[PDB]
RNA sequence: UGGCCAUGGAAGUCGGAAUCCGCUAAGGAGUGUGUAACAACUCACCUGCCGAAUCAACUAGCCCUGAAAAUGGAUGGCGCU
C-alpha cells in the first residue's frame, strides 16, 4: 500500500533524525553501508580484519568501545544468510548522552527503497548523510535502449541502477543481391525494423507507465544509428510517454554495458529537471503577483493563516527557511499559545511575560516548520512544494519573499 | 397515478363546498410560492385557501348533488387565474384582511403602473458607478463623493403608463417596489348571495 | 460598521454549520471574522466550548457577535438530534465502519423532536410532524425493528400532547 | 462597450444556435435534425459554445 | 434541511449508499448551467388564450448519408421520370 510505504518511510526520517544527533567519544561509532547484491562473509571478514587492526589501538577508552562495536555487528551479521535486497545499514557504538549514560547502540535495518552505496566509516558520530541523500532524490528516470541487435529497458534513481526488461531480435541483412528484389526487400527489411520500434515502443507503454500515468518523471533513449531517433519522433510512440524524452543519447556498445555509458553522458541533464520543476512551479506564482489575480500568499503570519481557512491549492517552502513552531505555557493559570517565530525573535524575546496575568510565560520546546508542513498538509490544501534557492525565480522567492508563499485555490482578501 | 388523484381532487372541494357555506374568490396573478406560504400561516386558524382548474367547472356536480342552487351563479366567474379561500368567519373583515397582507415584488418591465411611481433625492448605496444608466432616460444624478446621489424627487412614470425596461432595472436597483400587489378579489360567495368588492 | 469602523449596537448574526471539535481546516473566522473585531483563534476555542461534549457528530453554529463577544449557539437540525441520540460515543479515528448502525428505537424521544421544532412546517399539528421526522431519519428505522414507510398512517399517540 | 439588449439582438443572429456534430452545419437552436443531406440530417447536434 | 456519506469542497448539483414526509395545486432530498461553496439561472402539477386530434417507441419498403484513384467511358449504347 501507498499509505504503508509513506509511515514506513516517516519511521526512518525519525531514525534518521535520531541517529545523527547521537554523538560520541574518539571513533567508538560505527556507520556501516551494505549493497543488496553483496555477500555477508566478505563483509563478515572485512570486519574481523578490523577487529584485528582495532586490538592495537594505543588510547584504551576508544579500544575497547571499537571492539565490542564491532563484535555486535559481526552477530547481528550472522543472523542474516543473505544481504537483503534494498541493502543493510548498520549502525552500531556506544553513544554519550544527558545524565552521563554511555549505552550501547546498534541499529539494523534494510532500508526502504534500495541502496547502491557500500560505506564503512568509525567516528565519533554517526554519518546517515547517504540514507539522507537518498530520501530527498526519490526521483526515478527511465532508460529505453535501442540498439540494432536488441532493446532494454531500465530505471535510475539518484543511487540505484535498475534492470527492467530487455530482448534480442534477428534482424534481417542490410542488402538484397537481385535488382528487382532489391527495392522489395529493402522495403521488407523497413517494414521488420518499423515493427521493432512499435514492439520497443509498445513494450515502453507497459512498462514506464502507471494508471494511465508515467512513474518516471523523465525517460531516456540511448543508441546509435538512429534508431533511437526512429522512436523519439515516431507517432506510434504515445505522446504521454514522448513528452517526458529529455535525452537522446548517443552511446558506444549496446545493452546493461552501454546502459550506464548513457547514464554517465545523461548525468547533467537528469540533474536539471529537479531546477526545471522548481523553476516552472514558481515562475506560475509569480505570473499571480505580475498581474492583479490575488490567488497568492506570503509569510508565516498570511500564508499560515491562508491554510487555516479557505485553504491553499500549493505551498511553496524553502529549505533553509529555519522559522519555527514554539508551544508557550503559563505557570498559573494553564493559559497557552502557539507563534512561528525567526531565529533571532525565538532564540531570546522578553515578550514571552503573560502581562494580563503577571507571570513569565515559559516557551516549550519547539519544532521548526518545514517538518510541520510536511507532517500534515495533507489535513488541509496539500502539495507542498519544496523549491531551492538556485534559479532565478526561485532566489527571488527565497531572498526577497522569505522563501515562503503559496498558490490558493480561489482568490484571498487580506488587511492589517 | 392521476385518475385516483382527479377523484381525490374532487373530494376536497365537495369537502370544502359542504364544511363552509361561504367562499372568497381571489385572483392568483403573478405570485411567487414564498407568497402562498405566507398567506397560509397568517389565514392558517380560520381560512383554508386552494388553487383550482377546470374541474372547480364542477360546482355544477355540487349543485346536481340532490340539494344546491345558487352555485349556478358563480360558474362564469372561474375564469383567468383563480384560486379559491374557503372560511366560516365573516366577509368584510376578511376583505381587509386579503387587502392588508399582500406583497412588495419588484417591477414588471412592460406592463401597466397602477400609482404614479416616484424617485426620491437619495444615494444609490454604491462606489464610482453608472450614472449613465440614470441619466439616459431624464434624470439628474451627481456623483457625490463616490456613491451615486439622484439630487430632485421626480415622476418616472404616471398611472396607465408602460413602463420602460431600462427604468425597471434602475428601481430594481433601487430597492424600489411599488409594482405588483399580490392578489386581487374578483367575487364572492356568502351564504348564497353574491357581492362584488362591496 | 458602515463608513470606517463604528460600533453602535452590534448584535450582528451569521449561520455557520458543521463544528464536532476545534478542526484543523477551520474556516471559521476570514470574511466576516475579523472585519468586526471577532478574532480567530479565540473564536475557534470558544465555538468549541459550546459545541463540546455533544454534539461531536456534526453540529449547527448561529454565531451571535455582541462587539467582540460571540454567542455560539445549537440550533436543532432533525438528523443531527437522532444520531446525537444513537448507541453514543465512538467519537473520531475509528469509527470508520462508518455512522450507520441505525437501531436505536426512538419512539418517545421523537416527540421532543417534533416539539423542539421552532413552530415551522405550516403543520395541522403533531399528527402532521410525526410522518416528517419519522422519515427524516437517513440511519435509525424507526422502533426497536421495524420500517419508516407506511407504519406511520397508523399513528395512536401525542396528538394533544405536542402544542 | 455596447448596449446589453443590442448585445443579445447580435447573439441571437451568431450564438444562439445548434450545431450537427457530423458536418458542423451551423443551425437554428430549436432544430432537433441537422439541414445537411450530406450528413443525412443527423440528428447528432451539439450547441455551439458560448464565449466565457 | 449544511438531509447523509464525503471536509478538498457538494446545504439538489466533482462522485457514491440513499432517497421519504410536510405544505400540498405542487416541485426530484433533484435534469442541467454554473459555483471553492452558495447565490442566481434553468428543467413537474395547474391554469389564460387558441380549437381536434395529438404523441411515443419499435419495425420494414423505396430514396438518401455512410461512398476515395489515377488515358476519357460505359444499366451494351442512345436515352428514360
Ligand atoms: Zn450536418
Amino acid at each position: 500500500s501507498a499509505a504503508d510505504r509513506n509511515v514506513e518511510i516517516w519511521k526512518i526520517k525519525k531514525l534518521i533524525k535520531s541517529l545523527e544527533a547521537a554523538r560520541g567519544n574518539g571513533t567508538s561509532m560505527i556507520s556501516l553501508i551494505i549493497p543488496p547484491k553483496d555477500q555477508i562473509s566478505r563483509v563478515a571478514k572485512m570486519l574481523a580484519d578490523e577487529f584485528g587492526t582495532a586490538s592495537n589501538i594505543k588510547s584504551r577508552v576508544n579500544r575497547l568501545s571499537v571492539l565490542g562495536a564491532i563484535t555486535s555487528v559481526q552477530q547481528r551479521l550472522k543472523l542474516y544468510n543473505k544481504v537483503p535486497p534494498n541493502g543493510l545499514v548498520v549502525y552500531c557504538g556506544t553513544i554519550v548522552t544527558e545524565e552521563g549514560k554511555e549505552k550501547k547502540v546498534n541499529i539494523d535495518f534494510e532500508p526502504f527503497k534500495p541502496i547502491n552505496t557500500s560505506l564503512y566509516l568509525c567516528d565519533n558520530k554517526f554519518h546517515t548523510e547517504a540514507l539522507t541523500a537518498l530520501l530527498s532524490d526519490d526521483s526515478k528516470f527511465g532508460f529505453i535502449v535501442i540498439d540494432g541487435s536488441g532493446a532494454l529497458f531500465g530505471t535510475l534513481q539518484g543511487n540505484t541502477r535498475e534492470v527492467l526488461h530487455k530482448f534480442t531480435v534477428d534482424l534481417p541483412k542490410k542488402h538484397g543481391r537481385a535488382a528487382q528484389s532489391a527495392l522489395r526487400f529493402a522495403r521488407l527489411r523497413m517494414e521488420k525494423r518499423h515493427n521493432y520500434v512499435r514492439k520497443v515502443a509498445e513494450t515502453a507503454v507497459q512498462l514506464f507507465i502507471s494508471g494511465d500515468k508515467v512513474n518516471v518523471a523523465g525517460l531516456v533513449l540511448a543508441g546509435s544509428a538512429d534508431f533511437k531517433t526512429e522512436l523519439s519522433q515516431s507517432d506510434m510512440f504515445d505522446q504521454r510517454l514522448q513528452s517526458k524524452v529529455l535525452k537522446l543519447v548517443d552511446i558506444s556498445y549496446g545493452g546493461e554495458n552501454g546502459f550506464n555509458q548513457a547514464i554517465e553522458l545523461s548525468t547533467e541533464v537528469l540533474s536539471n529537471v529537479k531546477f526545471i520543476q522548481e523553476k516552472k512551479l514558481i515562475g506560475r506564482y509569480f505570473d499571480e503577483i505580475s498581474q492583479d489575480t490575488g490567488k497568492y500568499c506570503f509569510g508565516v503570519e498570511d500564508t499560515l493563516k491562508a491554510l487555516e481557512m479557505g485553504a491553499v491549492e500549493i505551498l511553496i517552502v524553502y529549505e533553509n527557511l529555519d522559522i519555527m513552531r514554539y508551544v508557550l505555557h503559563c505557570q498559573g493559570t494553564e493559559e497557552e499559545k502557539i507563534l512561528y517565530l525567526t531565529p533571532e525573535q525565538e532564540k531570546d524575546k522578553s515578550h514571552f511575560t503573560d502581562k494580563e496575568t503577571g507571570q513569565e510565560h515559559e516557551l516549550i520546546e519547539s519544532m521548526p516548520l518545514l517538518e510541520w508542513f510536511a507532517n500534515n498538509y495533507k489535513k488541509f490544501g496539500a502539495t507542498l512544494e519544496i523549491v531551492t534557492d538556485k534559479s532565478q525565480e526561485g532566489s527571488q522567492f527565497v531572498k526577497g519573499f522569505g522563501g515562503i508563499g503559496g498558490i490558493l485555490r480561489y482568490r484571498v482578501d487580506f488587511q492589517g | 397515478d392521476r385518475a385516483t388523484w382527479k377523484s381525490n381532487y374532487f373530494l376536497k372541494i365537495i369537502q370544502l363546498l359542504d364544511d363552509y357555506p361561504k367562499c372568497f374568490i381571489v385572483g392568483a396573478d403573478n405570485v411567487g410560492s414564498k407568497q402562498m406560504q405566507q398567506i397560509r400561516m397568517s389565514l392558517r386558524g380560520k381560512a383554508v385557501v386552494l388553487m383550482g382548474k377546470n374541474t372547480m367547472m364542477r360546482k355544477a356536480i355540487r349543485g346536481h348533488l340532490e340539494n344546491n342552487p345558487a352555485l349556478e351563479k358563480l360558474l362564469p366567474h372561474i375564469r383567468g387565474n383563480v384560486g379559491f379561500v374557503f372560511t366560516k368567519e365573516d366577509l368584510t373583515e376578511i376583505r381587509d384582511m386579503l387587502l392588508a397582507n399582500k406583497v412588495p415584488a419588484a417591477a414588471r418591465a412592460g406592463a401597466i403602473a397602477p400609482c404614479e411611481v416616484t424617485v426620491p433625492a437619495q444615494n444609490t448605496g454604491l462606489g464610482p458607478e453608472k450614472t449613465s444608466f440614470f441619466q439616459a432616460l431624464g434624470i439628474t444624478t451627481k456623483i457625490s463623493r463616490g456613491t451615486i446621489e439622484i439630487l430632485s424627487d421626480v415622476q418616472l412614470i404616471k398611472t396607465g403608463d408602460k413602463v420602460g425596461a431600462s427604468e425597471a432595472t434602475l428601481l430594481n436597483m433601487l430597492n424600489i417596489s411599488p409594482f405588483s400587489f399580490g392578489l386581487i378579489i374578483q367575487q364572492v360567495f356568502d351564504n348564497g348571495s353574491i357581492y362584488n368588492p362591496e | 460598521m458602515p463608513p470606517k469602523f463604528d460600533p453602535n449596537e452590534i448584535k450582528v448574526v451569521y449561520l455557520r454549520c458543521t463544528g464536532g471539535e476545534v478542526g484543523a481546516t477551520s474556516a471559521l473566522a476570514p470574511k466576516i471574522g475579523p472585519l468586526g473585531l471577532s478574532p480567530k483563534k479565540v473564536g475557534d476555542d470558544i465555538a468549541k466550548a459550546t459545541g463540546d461534549w455533544k454534539g461531536l457528530r456534526i453540529t449547527v453554529k448561529l454565531t451571535i457577535q455582541n462587539r467582540q463577544a460571540q454567542i455560539e449557539v445549537v440550533p436543532s437540525a432533525s438528523a443531527l438530534i437522532i444520531k446525537a441520540l444513537k448507541e453514543p460515543p465512538r467519537d473520531r479515528k475509528k469509527q470508520k465502519n462508518i455512522k450507520h448502525s441505525g437501531n436505536i428505537t426512538f419512539d418517545e424521544i421523537v416527540n421532543i423532536a417534533r416539539q423542539m421544532r421552532h413552530r415551522s412546517l405550516a403543520r395541522e399539528l403533531s399528527g402532521t410532524i410525526k410522518e416528517i421526522l419519522g422519515t427524516a431519519q437517513s440511519v435509525g428505522c424507526n422502533v426497536d425493528g421495524r420500517h419508516p414507510h407506511d407504519i406511520i398512517d397508523d399513528i395512536n399517540s401525542g396528538a394533544v400532547e405536542c402544542p | 462597450i455596447i448596449e446589453p439588449s443590442l448585445r443579445q439582438l447580435a447573439q441571437k443572429y451568431n450564438c444562439d444556435k445548434m450545431i450537427c456534430r457530423k458536418c458542423y452545419a451551423r443551425l437554428h437552436p430549436r432544430a432537433v435534425n441537422c439541414r445537411k443531406k450530406k450528413c443525412g440530417h443527423t440528428n447528432n447536434l451539439r450547441p455551439k459554445k458560448k464565449v466565457k
